[PDB]
């Protein structure tokens, strides 16, 4: 399932 | 203003593969 | 979406994904209606029977997507929320009446081939197009078959799905169910004798039901995916939030933040 999203979105 | 006009479709006068189904139902 | 197809790229560039930050999950669909405003179902955020009450920092909005699960690296845009607005009379206690919410984005998105807002209806578009037998279109990344009540076959799509559904007469909508149907709803779908089928399904909630005007060739959002009983059951129908009837409230919140 989900690919990791970039850290500046968290 | 340009709402509802899709870059890849209306804006270059291409249809999608099923939009005729919609339009054919509007009597 | 049950019994649909893969969407084409850019076919629905107002589709938004409601994505949970932790654990990272697809919560629901949603709709881009301007550069800093997203429209969704209130139940996506607020559902007290389940202790569901999302707030702005709970969530990400993802715009421009096609693939359900990947990070579409130079295509999709991920946005933060500045404010959530749920209708003051959303009825979670009985029927999901007024199942609508606005979300205002932290910063405006830029439009692209893949990211573009849908129109909202005005009175005469609603009048002309919202009729029985006329088809609209639903999209989303939700389950491919029913659900809670879970399922087999395929389960979850790789890519955005599409289906086109006729609008159904209000009487047959009310006669298919025991729930109280209000004026803030409509239902859609094929009848058991019609041979086509199809429906939304879990994880599709909150997204757009859209129609294309034959007068000016534009796409308008007529509905929000709200509720159904099961997914794609014979003689059951999908129920959608009636977007023109709640438009006063929408204008109210956008004009006065704005
Ligand atoms: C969105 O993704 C989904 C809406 C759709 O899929 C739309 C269509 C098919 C057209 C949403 C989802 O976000 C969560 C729901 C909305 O809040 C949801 C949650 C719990 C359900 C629900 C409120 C409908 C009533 C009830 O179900 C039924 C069938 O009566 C409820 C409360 C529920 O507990 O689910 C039911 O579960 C089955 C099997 O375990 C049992 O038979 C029932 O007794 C039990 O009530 C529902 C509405 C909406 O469709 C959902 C799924």
């Amino acid at each position: 399932d989900f690919e990791e999203i970039p850290e500046e979105y968290l | 203003a340009d709402c509802g006009l899709r870059p890849l479709f209306e804006k270059k006068s291409l249809e999608d593969k099923t939009e005729r189904e919609l339009l054919e139902s509007y009597i | 979406i049950v019994e649909g197809s893969d969407a084409e790229i850019g076919m629905s560039p107002w589709q938004v994904m409601l994505f949970r930050k932790s654990p990272q999950e697809l919560l629901c669909g949603a709709s881009l209606i301007s550069d800093r405003w997203v429209l969704t179902a209130a139940h996506c955020l607020l559902y007290p029977p389940w202790d569901k009450n999302f707030t702005e920092n709970d969530l990400l909005v993802r715009i421009g997507k096609h693939s359900r699960t990947r990070y579409e690296r130079n295509i999709e845009k991920i946005s933060m929320l500045e404010k959530i607005y749920i209708h003051p009379r959303y009825n979670w206690r009985e029927n999901l009446d007024r199942d609508i919410a606005l979300m205002k984005l932290k910063k405006p998105v830029a439009f692209s081939d893949y990211i573009h807002p849908v129109c909202l209806p005005d009175r005469e578009t609603a009048a002309s197009l919202l009729q029985a037998g006329y088809k609209g279109r639903v999209t989303g990344w939700g389950n491919l078959k029913e659900t809670w009540t879970a399922n087999v076959g395929k389960g979850q799509p790789s890519v955005l799905q599409v289906v086109n559904l006729p609008i159904v007469e209000r009487p047959v909508c009310k006669d298919s169910t025991r729930i109280r149907i209000t004026d803030n709803m409509f239902c859609a779908g094929y009848k058991p004798d019609e041979g086509k089928r199809g429906d939304a399904c879990e994880g599709d909630s909150g997204g757009p039901f859209v129609m294309k005007s034959p007068f000016n060739n534009r796409w308008y959002q007529m509905g929000i995916v709200s509720w159904g009983e099961g997914c794609d059951r014979d003689g059951k129908y999908g129920f959608y939030t009636h977007v023109f009837r709640l438009k006063k409230w929408i204008q109210k919140v956008i004009d006065q933040f704005g």
